[PDB]
This record gives structure tokens, C-alpha cells and sequence, in this order.
DNA sequence: ATCAATATCCACCTGCAGATTCTACCAAAAGTGTATTTGGAAACTGCTCCATCAAAAGGCATGTTCAGCTGAACCAGCTGAACATGCCTTTTGATGAGCAGTTTCCAAATACACTTTTGGTAGAATCTGCAGGTGGATATTGAT
DNA sequence: ATCAATATCCACCTGCAGATTCTACCAAAAGTGTATTTGGAAACTGCTCAATCAAAAGGCATGTTCAGCTGGTTCAGCTGAACATGCCTTTTGATGGAGCAGTTTCCAAATACACTTTTGGTAGAATCTGCAGGTGGATATTGAT
């Protein structure tokens, strides 16, 4: 259900196992579940610290 | 000239690994210290691997001895049989 | 001529599907992650299962190991909404034999 | 236009944060990686022949493992206000989790 | 009057006897808002033992938890803890 | 003597670390450990009653637990030029462990 | 009257006790921590060796099968002594009857 | 044996888990199979990390 | 640097809490003999794996250049250790039912032999979503 | 704000590697019946759990000090991301051609099982001694003038 959500959301109608990574991960208790299992062909969630980024104080400054 | 082969984890491919990983900019001695962390997972996996491998009397790695090895190791893998 | 015979739960998990999205399909990578899927669940519940019956000297798994089993491993929500499908189960089981 | 054009420093490195991290192929080419298992294989029994398969079960496995490991070392070095990591993070992690060496 | 002891709950668990285990592991040099997240760290790690422990404990039709309970429920958690039977 | 004795900051707690380390007693008093058990337990199952061992087992695991949280902390602590840990600290160490909660 | 028994593993840690350290004795406690630590490893060697059996197809645990879990439980010298003396008894054995 | 080799050096006649939890922590490949082991009434090594520690200048500085 | 303070080590002394040794006896372990598997040798085959060639080709080795990073002095202030005190919690010993742990026994539960279907699965024969391609609209970036 | 250069995202197309569907069929599921075992409701009983009051032991909440730790500021290096270039390890793709995975036979070895006979492991009653505790005296580590 969740791998039909996440695939409705990038238009596409067919599962394939970065579907299943993303619907793992975003739920707790799955990633609870799972918290020590690697799916192939699945990468990670996309996530950057938000201290690592440059400031939002990148525009006009005069 | 081959270079003991170790170093055909090359350096782009640990930038680009590190760069999955949310690593922004990278020291110039990680390499060394990640290969050889990369050998030691390595090494334990096929040692195990290949004690299932022996056990049956077989000459051919298969892959479910590398998925039980990584079973083992509390590392489980989906994805190949098992 | 010589041929053997691998089975698996594709088949079943392709009915789920077809019953949840009927206007989706499944590659057959995925399809290979969820065989997995179920065989380690599998063998984590029945593992404990026959744990608990040897730590209380029963020689019989009965659906009561196998509810208390799931309670341990799975957490909370996830536990409570599968018992209830387990115990409909197994009183429609029960009664229309 | 006269000079080139010139991205900041960082900018790339963020631009191939997103593009990997939106796709999922194997980073490290196959070849080397057989060398490598080859080798290792062979120092503990002799000519032993391997399934591509497995090959690509241990990349998989291989790249899951380090990708966590830098999460965690990233994590590490966040904490003493740096941005750079550094060996003696990733031996902090490692040492955490247990998997000594 | 208001006791409660405390708060008649973990803070009972009195800051000194947390500086003795720090002490344990070695630390020399403590803040002051260390004390309350120990607590709720340890109520966690305590939930989720003593919930599987009652749950080994209710498969058998007793009213006693026993060690043997515990010394399972800790055993899963990959704490596993010898001394106590199993 | 006139002004009283007075050993500088860090000396004591040095001392109380041998002192700990060398011996094995428990640290914290069974009594309230009791009482804490004892209301868990009664909010998920009432009336019910626990063998003195138990708790004992309980308060072996959760010193060894706390214990070795405290180790890794303290290096995460060290990790960033400090010598006082912090709560981010413990944040982090457990959530490298996976301990999430 | 009425009397049950439990079996331990106490008396034959108390010899090889005697066997290596004659002028020593040890306590009840640290009796049960090894006593608990025999079963502990009986059973990871067991189930690993039941799981070893289980992915070869085969019905027999043998001595061979004990080695291999040996080897893949225990890190290097500790095994490779574990398995010379594992292998001397059995040699003594075998002989003999 | 490593027990009985402590215990000599504390010149006590008797194993105690004190003793055992020595041993073990001692040899590196019996904590590897034990690193997740928790052993009743056995605290741990003394060890305090060389930092925090104060400096060797602890003397005559005049 | 040397002197007092205090903590801690170390020699010596005593009685008791587990440590240690001695009975009976019964569940447990070895022996015969038989019934029943079962795993390794031998004979075959076809799938999969391994050493080569070649044409790109995308990617890797190297070399510049500079904008951001990593530390290293320095200092305000804060915050948490040392210590004293009184006080408050905790400890520990007074000689009833509840429940863990057995023992019976049989009504329910379930393994095992055999036959009858039948759903699952390998392989042939269709489908089609999506990997590639092409083109154009913004969206970031970055200098000015 | 305002303007050039690339990077990302939408729109529209098209053919094929992978997906889905259609056969044949053969190793599992179900039925039936009968043999075997078992879990759970009654009868007992002996260890253990539940918590109060009084008297005493030891530790903690609090409040007073003050040494040195954190953490922000600033600054001198330095070194690691961008990006150009040229060449070269890898992709792909094909072909051969050896060797091993996996089947199928089969029978000499191995082991479960039903008894029978020994026997040592373990509960429980008599000894015992190492160590907890205690007394006392000598050295070690802190720290000040």
C-alpha cells in the first residue's frame, strides 16, 4: 500500500524497490522493524543536515 | 601496473559514496583509513562465506552462502534468494 | 529434459496487489524482496515460538505461541490490528468446516 | 564571455548529494570489485570460481554498510562543530558500534 | 503536605547515585540537565524489557514474574545476562 | 590549622573512580528500584508480583546499560574538545547504536 | 517427601577446576555464571549447526558440521586449538571402542 | 586459567566473578565473543581515558 | 621545594557463611540386538563460469587556483565540583496465605498410511511501461 | 534589483527488455480413517511475597564557596572543492570451451528404537576454613607558605 502511495506520487505505475526503501524508511514502526536490513537497490532517503547548507542570506546584500 | 587492487576502490567512487551518505567535503587521508575498514568487513563476510562454501563440499561460491554470512553478522540482506 | 522445482510466494503476493491497486504491477526484483521478506519473518516468529515453548516445558506450538510471539516482536498498532486478523481467521476457520 | 564560469565551493558537492541520492545504481564498478574479492578468496582456499550474483550481493552489502558508516560519522563530526571529516571520526563510530577490527 | 516522594517515581533515583554510575564509566565532569534524560533513557530500555518479560510471563497462566522471564526479555534485546539461571 | 582542608575540583572524582571501579557492589538502592518495577508493571498488568531475583537481574542489566552509555558518551564528549558531557551527546550515542526510542 | 531434580554442569567444572588450579576453590555464583555460559554456547552451536543442516538438505548433524560452526563462531586461534582438541577426541574415541 | 592467573595476582585463594569478568575483558578474542555480554556482579576495567586527566605539572613551578 | 592532612596500603587476628566432603537411590547412561534410514561413490549432462578481442567511452590521472575551513591564542562568565550540615530516606528484624511447582488422567488434539484431486509452476506466447530520445520552459547559480 | 550561463523539469514519441498471460502437467493438499500423544482441569504442598512498625545506620537535599571549563571572538595559515586537459580502464558485446552444479542409482555404512542391566549425579546430613570483618601501624598522594 505504501509502495502503490509513494509510486502514485512520482508517476509511475509500476513497483520497483526504491518504492519499497521509501515506504520503509518514512514509517516509524517498519524502520523500527527493519532498523538493520539493507534493500538492494534501494539507496537512502534524501536528507541533509540543515547546519551544513549555506545561509538563506544569499540574495541582494547592498 | 596493478597496485596490490585494493586501490580499485578509487577515490571518486568513496567521494561519490560519502556524497550518499550526506558528506559535503572530505579530508584527503579518509581513503586509506576506508579501505582498509572495507577490507575487514570484506574479509569477515567471505571467511564465513567460504566456511559454508567448504562445508558442502563444493568448488563454487554461491550466493547464499554470502547472504547467510551476512546473517550471521547481523547485516541481513534482501534482495538475492533467502 | 531433466527439471526441478523452486518454490516461492510470488504468486500470492501478486494477488495482494491486484486486491490493494488493481491498475499496478510489480518488477521482478521487488517481487524476489518480498520472498525474502516473508521467509525471514517467518523464520524469526517460528524461531521464538519454539523458544517459548521450551522455556515452559510445552512440546506443542499452539496459535497462542504464535499470537504472544508476535506481540514480542512487532511493536504496539502494528501488533494489535494483526492479532485481530489472526483471531478473525481463526474463528472463521473454526466454524464453517 | 571572457572567464569561465565557476561554481562556489560546496554547490557541486550538494548537486551530487541530491543526484545520487535520488538514484539508486551501484557507484563502484564491477570489475575491481572482483579483483578484490578474487584476491582475498584465494589467500584463504585456492581456485575458487564465483557466481556474478554474489558479487553483486557483497557490493550491495558493502556500500549499505559504508553509506551508514558515514552517516554516523557525520553525525560524529556535526558534534565538534566541524564540517570536515576526519579518520579519527570514522574510528569513533566504529568503535561505538562495536565492530572493532 | 506535599511528598510524593518526589515525585513518587523515578526521581527517586537520586542524582548522586547516577554520579556514582558516570563515575563507573569513567567520567569526571557532569551537567546538570544530564540527570532527567538518563531517567527517561532508562525508563525506555526498562519498558521494553519488563513489557516482554510480562508478556512470557502471561503465556504460562502465572501471577509471578519470574527471573527466567526477565533473563529471556533481555536476551532478545541482545543483552543477553548470565548469573540467573539461563 | 586554621582555614579547612580542600582538595581541588576533579581530585574526588578521580578517587571515587578507582574507588568504584575496584569494587562491584550496586550502586543504587533496591527499594525504589522496586517501586519503579513496580508501577511499569502495574500499568500494563495489575496486581501482579515480582521474586527479589528479578529485580536483582533488572538492576544488573541497567547498570551494565548505563554503564557502557556513559562510555561512549564520554568519548563522543571527547570527540569535541570537551570534558562535559551533555545531553546531545547521550542523543548521539544512542541513536548510533540504534537505540532510538 | 516429594522431591524433584535439577541437572547442572557444576561437579565437572569443579574438576577440570582442580585439574589446572589445585589449591583453589570457587564460589556458588560464579558456578551459575558458568554454568549459564555452557548452555549459552550449546545453543548457539546447535542452532547454527541446525541451520547449516537445514540449507545443505541434509538430515545429519555430524561431527562435520559442529567443525563448521565452530569455525564460524569462534574468531581464529581460539578455534583453530577448540577444533585440535574437538579432533583428538575423536580420534581417541574412534579407536578405542 | 586466566581466572586462577588473576586471582593470584590479587592473592585470593578463591575464583570470584570479578575474576572471570578480568579475564575476559583481557583477551581480546574471548571480549569479541562476549562484547555484547553482560556478566553479573563484574564491573568493568579500570581505564580512564588519557585526557581528562590532569597534566604531569603537578610540582614545584617557581 | 619541603611540611602537615588525609587517604590508602599492608601486617596481623577471629568466627562464621558459605565451601567442602560423605550417604541412597533413582533417573540416567551403557549394552544387545534389531529396524530403519541415509549420505557418499559412480555415471551424465547442461548450466554457468572463465580466458580473449575489440570498439568505443565514459571515466580516471594529473595539474591549477582560490574561497572557505581548521585549528590556535585569548578571555567573560558560568556552571558545576568540595564541603558542612541537619534532615530524611533507607535498612533490618519481629518466628500468614498465595503461588510455583508437582501428580492423575482422559477428552480433546494431532501424527501417520493411503487415495483422490487440484493449485503451483516450467515454459511458450503475447502485452506494454518505461528506458531512451528529442525539444522547449523555467530555476539556480553567479557576476555586476 | 538586474542580467548571462548552465542545470533541472516539463511535454511529446517510440520500440523493446521486461511483464503478463496462456498451456500441460506433476509434486503437494485434502479427505478419510486409524494410531499415538498431549494440555489442561482437579488434588496437594512447601518455598516465597507482601508490605507495617520501631530502632538505628547511612546517605541525600540543601546551601555555601570558588577553580577551571565552555564557548564565543578574532585571526594565520592551509588545504580541499571546481574545473581543464589528455589518455586509458572499463563497458559492452561477442565467442569459445572447461569445469562444476545439480540430477539420478544404489548399497555399505550409520543410526533410531525397544528393551535390559549398571552407575554416577544429585538431594541432604556432617565437617571446615578463606575471607568478611576488624585493629593497628606504616607509606602515598594533595596541597599550601
Amino acid at each position: 500500500e505504501l509502495a502503490g502511495n509513494a509510486a502514485r506520487d512520482n508517476k509511475k505505475t509500476r513497483i520497483i524497490p526504491r518504492h519499497l526503501q521509501l515506504a520503509i524508511r518514512n514509517d516509524e514502526e517498519l524502520n523500527k522493524l527493519l532498523g538493520r536490513v539493507t534493500i538492494a537497490q534501494g539507496g537512502v532517503l534524501p536528507n541533509i543536515q540543515a547546519v551544513l547548507l549555506p545561509k538563506k542570506t544569499e540574495s541582494h546584500h547592498k | 601496473v596493478l597496485r596490490d587492487n585494493i586501490q580499485g576502490i578509487t577515490k571518486p567512487a568513496i567521494r561519490r559514496l560519502a556524497r550518499r551518505g550526506g558528506v559535503k567535503r572530505i579530508s584527503g587521508l579518509i581513503y586509506e583509513e576506508t579501505r582498509g575498514v572495507l577490507k575487514v568487513f570484506l574479509e569477515n563476510v567471505i571467511r564465513d562465506a567460504v566456511t559454508y562454501t567448504e562445508h558442502a563440499k563444493r568448488k563454487t561460491v554461491t550466493a547464499m552462502d554470502v547472504v547467510y554470512a551476512l546473517k550471521r553478522q547481523g547485516r541481513t540482506l534482501y534482495g538475492f534468494g533467502g | 529434459r531433466k527439471r526441478s522445482r523452486k518454490e516461492s510466494y510470488s504468486i500470492y503476493v501478486y494477488k495482494v496487489l491486484k486486491q490493494v491497486h488493481p491498475d499496478t504491477g510489480i518488477s521482478s526484483k521487488a517481487m524476489g524482496i518480498m520472498n525474502s521478506f516473508v521467509n525471514d519473518i517467518f523464520e524469526r516468529i517460528a524461531g521464538e515460538a519454539s523458544r517459548l515453548a521450551h522455556y515452559n516445558k510445552r512440546s506443542t506450538i499452539t496459535s497462542r505461541e504464535i499470537q504472544t510471539a508476535v506481540r514480542l516482536l512487532l511493536p504496539g498498532e502494528l501488533a494489535k490490528h494483526a492479532v485481530s486478523e489472526g483471531t478473525k481467521a481463526v474463528t472463521k476457520y473454526t466454524s464453517a468446516k | 564571455v571572457k572567464k569561465p564560469h565557476r561554481y562556489r565551493p560546496g554547490t557541486v558537492a550538494l548537486r551530487e548529494i541530491r543526484r545520487y541520492q535520488k538514484s539508486t545504481e551501484l557507484l563502484i564498478r564491477k570489475l575491481p570489485f572482483q579483483r578484490l574479492v578474487r584476491e582475498i578468496a584465494q589467500d584463504f582456499k585456492t581456485d575458487l570460481r564465483f557466481q556474478s550474483s554474489a558479487v553483486m550481493a557483497l557490493q550491495e552489502a558493502c556500500e549499505a554498510y559504508l553509506v551508514g558508516l558515514f552517516e554516523d560519522t557525520n553525525l560524529c563530526a556535526i558534534h565538534a562543530k566541524r564540517v570536515t571529516i576526519m579518520p579519527k571520526d570514522i574510528q569513533l563510530a566504529r568503535r561505538i558500534r562495536g565492530e572493532r577490527a
